[PDB]
């Protein structure tokens, strides 16, 4: 069900947490791609 | 950040597995629009 | 800007879930669109 | 405009997400219908 | 015209939004029916 | 819901009227097609 | 016309709308395949 | 809702009668098929 | 015909509109599928 | 809803001619298909 | 839920106001299509 | 033959239209996928 | 609705029954295909 | 096998269909893919 | 469900909100699209 | 609806014994396709 | 590992069938892909 | 339904374990894929 406002605070530290830890995985992926890849070269 | 009042009027149950789900298709997407418009994934696909 | 009255006639937890991602796939389906008619999209995909 | 008695038949939170999303899919089937029979369209997508 | 009884039978809610969405799929479907197979509708779109 | 007899009347007055004005309007659009296009010439 | 008793059965709120769908999803059907599979009808859509 | 065995054959004659104005529309449709297109000819 | 005890186990408001709409789109296919697998069907369209 | 164990052999009975009303429809169409078409020739 | 009909008349001027713009808006990209594009030249 | 404690578990007013279904949804596969990988079932189809 | 053990064991007889006949009608027309068509020949 | 606990969670109701229709789609799946990646499968079905 | 016309208004604000800062990112996208593709040039 | 933790366990043995029955059938069919088909020959 | 707070919000009777429904579809498009785009992948299915 | 936050604690190690086992399969997989195939090579 639907949240209190304090209880949707706490929730969305976990999905914009997970949001970051997704983006840092992304950034290595994507260096990674640049140094191994013809992409941009 | 500034967002996390969304659980108030979104039911957390329905969106946060449709979040995960979108960014999951959006990644199979991605990966196939590479492989079809690229030589180079398919001759790592391929290697020899 | 002036449509804020909306939220009292279509359900919040069902239309805003609804917008975000009718907005994502619009975005996917512009990319693959551009992708699909031009030469230059495929090209920067390719490199070298 | 003559029509406003509609929403004592049909539920005008499912009828106006129905409004909506239609026009939204009927512009994005226009674009793509432009964009696969004509030569200009795509043109302008590439540029150069 | 002489079919008005038919909404003691089938809900209007449901129906009727059901006939004005297959009146838009079918104009969709002629359209589409006549653009792929004349080549003066696609010259009209093409221009020049 | 379903309807009352006389309040399904009511209702289909306005679903027979709004289909004579989509037929008048596409009268006019079949007779703009024969006239501007090689359709029955 | 000897079937009558089949409304003891079938709810008509959703087999009345899925016969009328069902007919019109057919004659689409039946036009489609007459458009792609003869030259007379493509030519009467393209005339000149 | 489902219908008494009464209210039953009261809607299926609605529909039957539909189904006639359906054929017998095909049948001059099929007819002026017959006369205007290469079909069966 | 010895299987008449089957409408205590599932629906017949379910079961019979499901039965009569797959013998329709079995209909359908069948068809399609003589049509595209054959010249006589095509040409018995065609005429002339 | 489903049926008493009477009433459900009520119901097949209408299913069952049914199915032999399309049956022989059917026999008819192909036995015509045997006779105007290439098939089996 | 389905509306007064004093309340649905109140909704539907919204309705048609938001037509009204996007014709306007759609209007104004005809014209930049015609002027800019070789449709209709 | 072993297994019928299944509609234990199972509701037969889901699981015995999806068993039923599923076995003619797989004799229309098979039969088009002998179709479109012969030469003898299009020419049993074409006669003369 | 899910049934009884006793219940399940005799509804399982009858889906049982029917897989057995659907089982020897296919054996049939594996047969006929055997006798009828080049595969396996 | 140590996964036993599972059906306090799921229902097996829901979980029992999905996980035989999952096999049984998979199962169909492998069998087109090999049909339409191999000269031999297609060359049994045609025999002669 | 469906808010008060008080708590529409404060709800719209952040659906506005969220639109203008998707239109300010898909604007510095169009302005880099321009600079480093061969679009508009 | 969702089991006991018991009920649950015996319902998990007929699961994992069809999922053996399955694997063995399977097992039979590979070594079937090794011996009859150009596969790993 | 730290995210198992998460079925307080998602109902696991949902999610888990989600979960283990979306790695079984992306371990068959992962197949498919190196499938149609491998010469190898066909030779094994073929052999000889 | 949804679980107290030890209860979900609980049920997480479940599909922690589930994901490692997954892996650890996944991973000789690879490597097996890595020896036996031109991936790589
Ligand atoms: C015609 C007699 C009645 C009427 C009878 C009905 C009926 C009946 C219905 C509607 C419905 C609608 N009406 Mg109305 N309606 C009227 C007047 C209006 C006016 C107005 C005058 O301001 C507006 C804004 C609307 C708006 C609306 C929409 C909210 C809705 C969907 C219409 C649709 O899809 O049309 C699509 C458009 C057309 C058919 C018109 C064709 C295109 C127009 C004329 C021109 C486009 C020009 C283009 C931008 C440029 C092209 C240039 C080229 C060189 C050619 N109506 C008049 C008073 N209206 C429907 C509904 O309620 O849906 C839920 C519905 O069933
Ligand atoms: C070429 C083409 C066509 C297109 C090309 C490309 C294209 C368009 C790309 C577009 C890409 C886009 C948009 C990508 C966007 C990616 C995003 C946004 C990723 C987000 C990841 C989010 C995650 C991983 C969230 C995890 C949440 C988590 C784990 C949440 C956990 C919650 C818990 C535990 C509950 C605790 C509650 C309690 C009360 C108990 O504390
Ligand atoms: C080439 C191929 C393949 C195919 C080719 C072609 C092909 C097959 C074509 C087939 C075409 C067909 C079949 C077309 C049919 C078109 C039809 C039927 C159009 C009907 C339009 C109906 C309308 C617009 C109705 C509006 C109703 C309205 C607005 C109702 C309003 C109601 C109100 C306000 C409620 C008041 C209640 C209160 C109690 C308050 O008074
Ligand atoms: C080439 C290929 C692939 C295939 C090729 C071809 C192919 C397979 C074709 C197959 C075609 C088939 C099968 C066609 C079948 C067509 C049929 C059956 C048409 C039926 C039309 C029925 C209608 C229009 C019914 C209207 C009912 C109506 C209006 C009912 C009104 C009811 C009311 C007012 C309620 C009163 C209640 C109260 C208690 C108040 O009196
Ligand atoms: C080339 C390829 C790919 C494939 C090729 C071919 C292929 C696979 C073909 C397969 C074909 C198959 C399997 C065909 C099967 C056809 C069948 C089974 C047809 C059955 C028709 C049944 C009917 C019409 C039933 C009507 C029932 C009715 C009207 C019931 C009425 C009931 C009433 C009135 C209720 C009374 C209740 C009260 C208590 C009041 O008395
Ligand atoms: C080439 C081919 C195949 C096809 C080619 C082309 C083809 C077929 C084209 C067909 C095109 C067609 C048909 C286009 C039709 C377009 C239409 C009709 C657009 C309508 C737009 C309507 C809007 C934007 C409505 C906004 C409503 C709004 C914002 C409503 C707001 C309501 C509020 C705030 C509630 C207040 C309540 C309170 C009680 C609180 O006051
Ligand atoms: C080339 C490729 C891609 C693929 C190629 C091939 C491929 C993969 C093939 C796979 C094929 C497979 C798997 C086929 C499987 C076929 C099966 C299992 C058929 C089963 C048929 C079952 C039937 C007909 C059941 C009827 C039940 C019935 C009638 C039940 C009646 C019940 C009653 C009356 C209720 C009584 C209750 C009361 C308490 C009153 O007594
Ligand atoms: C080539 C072809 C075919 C087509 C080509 C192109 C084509 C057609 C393109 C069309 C493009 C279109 C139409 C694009 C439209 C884009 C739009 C409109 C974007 C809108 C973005 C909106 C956002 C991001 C909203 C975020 C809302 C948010 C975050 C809301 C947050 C709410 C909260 C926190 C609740 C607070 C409540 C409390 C009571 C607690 O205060
Ligand atoms: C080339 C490409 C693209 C892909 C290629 C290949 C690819 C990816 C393949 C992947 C294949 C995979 C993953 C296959 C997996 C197969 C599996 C797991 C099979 C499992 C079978 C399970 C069965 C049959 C279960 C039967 C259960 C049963 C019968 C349960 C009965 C229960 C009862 C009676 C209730 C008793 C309750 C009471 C309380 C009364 O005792
Ligand atoms: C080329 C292209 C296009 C794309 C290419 C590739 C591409 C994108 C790949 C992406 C791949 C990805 C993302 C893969 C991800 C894989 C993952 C995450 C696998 C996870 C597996 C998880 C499992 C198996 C979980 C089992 C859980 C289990 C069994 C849980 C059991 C629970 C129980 C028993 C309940 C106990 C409760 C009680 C209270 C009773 O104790
Ligand atoms: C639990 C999951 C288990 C997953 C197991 C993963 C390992 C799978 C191993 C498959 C082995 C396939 O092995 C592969 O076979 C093909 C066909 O014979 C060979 O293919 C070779 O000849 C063919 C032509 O015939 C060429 O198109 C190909 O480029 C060339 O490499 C490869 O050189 C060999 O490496
Ligand atoms: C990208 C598609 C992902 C689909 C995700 C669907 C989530 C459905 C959640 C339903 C929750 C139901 N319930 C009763 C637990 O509230
Ligand atoms: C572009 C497609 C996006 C699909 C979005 C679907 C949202 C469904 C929301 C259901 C909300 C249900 N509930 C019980 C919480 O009100
Ligand atoms: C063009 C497709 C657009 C789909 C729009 C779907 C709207 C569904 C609205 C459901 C409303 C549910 N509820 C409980 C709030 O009344
Ligand atoms: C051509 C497809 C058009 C789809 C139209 C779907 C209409 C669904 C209406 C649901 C009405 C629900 N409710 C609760 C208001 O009665
Ligand atoms: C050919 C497809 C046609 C689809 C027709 C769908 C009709 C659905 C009717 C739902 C009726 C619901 N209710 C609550 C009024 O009984
Ligand atoms: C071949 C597909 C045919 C689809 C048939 C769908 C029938 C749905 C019947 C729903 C009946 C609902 N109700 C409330 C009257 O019991
Ligand atoms: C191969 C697909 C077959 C689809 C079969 C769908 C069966 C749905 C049965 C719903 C039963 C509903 N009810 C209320 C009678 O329990
Ligand atoms: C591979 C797809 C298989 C689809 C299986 C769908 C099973 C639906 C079961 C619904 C059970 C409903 N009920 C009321 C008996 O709990
Ligand atoms: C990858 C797609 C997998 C689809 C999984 C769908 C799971 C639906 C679970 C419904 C549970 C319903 N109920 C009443 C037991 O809570």
């Amino acid at each position: 069900a639907v949240l209190s406002p304090e209880q949707s605070e706490e929730l969305h530290k976990y999905v914009i947490d997970g949001a970051r830890a997704f983006l840092g995985i992304a950034l290595v992926a994507h260096f990674l791609a640049f140094s191994l890849t013809p992409w941009l070269h | 950040m500034n967002q996390g009042k969304i659980w108030t009027v979104v039911n957390p149950a329905v969106g946060l597995p449709l979040l995960l789900g979108s960014v999951a298709i959006t990644a199979l997407l991605v990966h196939l629009a590479v492989l079809t418009h690229t030589t180079w994934f398919p001759a790592f696909q391929q290697g020899g």
